[PDB]
């Protein structure tokens, strides 16, 4: 009958249109033609994976990149047979136990992306097709990499910051992540995170102003531009550090990318509450001293808003929605 | 061969006539843009963020949630600043590892928002007011901005009434962030540059060239449906243009 490689490409291009429901079906029935000895098996699961985490049955999609892991233990097959390194880094995420367990897949899979890296470099001095192409594929490995190390400091930060070498292992992550990709925001968004919480504000505030003049010049859909869930972060991290200035634009830039996000709503909300709050200490000093009242009722404003998407949502963030409640309150109150 | 008409500076079909480009066949899926900057799927908790995981430990008070904390005045205790020392404690980001998938699904979302723009339900969904327009998509020859014919705001302004625009263009003018009115999408090599500096006087209306066509504007806030107004030059060369990236 047909190939089921064929089915692999198939569902990839409706997982790619968007069309999530068929590229299940479609993924379903090519790993049947696969099965777990097939050539590519890691591939498929790794597929069923992907889909399954895009449909938000986390569950399905443990099991998926689980069951692609126990084809590929260490990874070592060709990305398109066996799936790459992605399968271990959302077990990662996904893990239920979180801290070590994180930890341990996050370095299962640094290791083949380091092996993958260091193999392309070794292609690159070997008469390549196009060294171009090699370069840029070494970049996007290094990039991966990159985000792979960042994501074990924030589990060292969090799920296992009561470990005595927390701040040691963190320190050795960031020294390696920005020496291989040094034009990557995150790299130096991590930088900043480490910073705060070893109480160097202004060597943040450096970092912070380093990571955003690498992607706030570019076209809003160009590759550099970080992804959502990261730039979100950021902003947390800006507001943290006393750059709300900044943080409007980066908060206006991702409402006008989905402005059914509650909690981004909130953090624009905030972030102008704050600027109002320091606006208003100045206002003997400043020239306009009016200012921040505008700036008050703008996160009025936000807030509101964040309050009416929250409700049309049916969102569960209890203390966020009613902490946008006691800041509203709270600008009325001073006019 | 579906073909849409032009229209003329009078307001007039002015007997020519451009071929429908295919990418206005792409098919709408109306939650496709807010699905790429999407966290978590279906998550009401915290969709940006894995959950922390505290173990056989006491969680942290900033855990869990994406409101500040109150925060003592700044100048081993490494993990007590995490947890406590923050007004906002770091999270673990939610990272799509998958990212030639997100890649290829932004692209798709371009072209799914350009063929809602074509669809007038989808437009007065958004609010735009496109009862008075003579057909979707909108085209208007390029000949009424072939260089300083729009290049007074009288002119401009003149042209989005006789095709039209008016309603919205005055819609706006109740109560930059203009995402809200038409968007004037012209081919800088035959059309130039002069046209957009009468539009730009407009306020409403939004200038961009068709190879510099971002989801920012095609679909704002991540919903589709944006009022467009083509010039000819610019619909023959879409087809081309979206193809080449």
């Amino acid at each position: 009958s047909i190939n089921p490689k064929e089915l692999l490409d198939r569902a990839t291009t409706l997982l790619e249109e968007g069309d999530i429901e068929t590229a299940a079906k479609v993924a379903r029935t090519a790993y049947e033609h696969i099965g777990e000895n097939g050539r590519h098996a890691g591939a498929a699961l790794t597929l069923l994976g992907q889909i399954h985490v895009e449909l938000g049955d986390i569950d399905a999609a443990r099991n998926y990149y689980a069951a692609a892991v126990k084809v590929d233990e260490d990874g070592s097959l060709p990305e398109e047979l066996g799936g790459g390194p992605e399968k271990f880094l959302w077990l990662a995420q996904l893990s239920e136990e979180g801290g070590h367990d994180s930890v341990a897949w996050f370095e299962r899979g640094a290791t083949v992306l380091r092996a993958q890296i260091q193999s392309l470099m070794d292609s690159l001095e070997q008469r390549p097709l196009s060294r171009g192409q090699v370069e840029a594929a070494i970049a996007d490995k290094r990039r991966r990499l990159a985000e792979t190390l960042c994501a074990v400091v924030e589990v060292y930060m969090t799920d296992l910051s009561w470990e005595d070498d927390a701040e040691q292992r963190c320190e050795a992550l960031i020294t390696e992540a920005t020496m291989i990709a040094p034009e990557w925001p995150e790299t130096w968004q991590t930088v900043a995170n480490v910073r705060i919480s070893q109480e160097r504000t202004e060597e943040a505030r450096e970092a912070l102003r380093r990571s955003l003049g690498l992607w706030t010049h570019l076209p809003p859909e160009d590759p550099g531009v970080p992804p959502f869930p990261s730039r979100v972060s950021l902003v947390r991290l800006l507001i943290e550090v006393d750059m709300e200035e900044e943080a409007l634009e980066v908060t206006e830039r991702l409402i006008a990318e989905d402005d059914l996000s509650v909690e981004v709503w909130y953090l624009g909300g905030y972030a102008r509450y704050r600027l109002g709050e320091k606006e208003r200490e100045a206002s003997g000093q400043a020239s306009e001293p009016e200012a921040w009242k505008d700036t008050w009722r703008s996160s009025r404003k936000w807030l509101r808003q964040c309050l009416k998407v929250f409700e049309a949502e049916e969102y569960e963030d209890e203390r966020l929605g009613e902490h946008a409640k006691e800041l509203i309150a709270s600008i009325i109150g001073e006019l | 061969r579906p073909t849409v008409t032009v229209f003329g500076a009078d307001g007039k079909p002015t007997g020519a006539t451009e071929v429908l480009p295919k990418v206005f066949s792409a098919p709408i899926r109306p939650d496709i843009v807010k699905h790429v900057h999407t966290g978590m799927a279906k998550n009401k908790r915290q969709p940006y963020a894995v959950s922390e995981k505290a173990g056989h430990q006491t969680s942290a008070e900033s855990w869990g949630t994406g409101r500040a904390v109150a925060r003592i005045p700044r100048v081993g205790a490494f993990g007590n600043m995490c947890r406590s020392g923050r007004m906002f404690a770091p999270t673990k980001i939610w990272r799509k590892w998958h990212v030639k998938i997100n890649q290829g699904q932004k692209r798709f979302a371009t072209a799914s928002a350009l063929a809602a723009s074509a669809v007038a339900p989808l437009l007065m969904a958004r609010g735009h007011q496109v009862s008075t327009v003579p057909e979707v998509p909108l085209v208007v020859d390029s000949a009424a901005v072939a260089g300083d014919a729009v290049a007074k705001t009288a002119a401009a302004y003149k042209l989005l009434k006789a095709i039209g625009a008016g309603p919205d263009v005055e819609k706006v003018k109740k109560s930059h962030r203009q995402r809200r009115g038409p968007l004037i999408v012209y081919s800088p090599e035959h059309d130039g540059k002069e046209l957009v500096k009468g539009f730009r006087n407009i306020p409403g209306v939004e200038t961009c060239p068709v190879d510099a066509l971002n989801l920012l504007q095609l679909a704002p806030g991540g919903h589709l449906g944006r009022f467009i107004v083509w010039t000819s030059a610019a619909i023959k060369q879409l087809d081309a243009v979206y193809e080449s990236k």
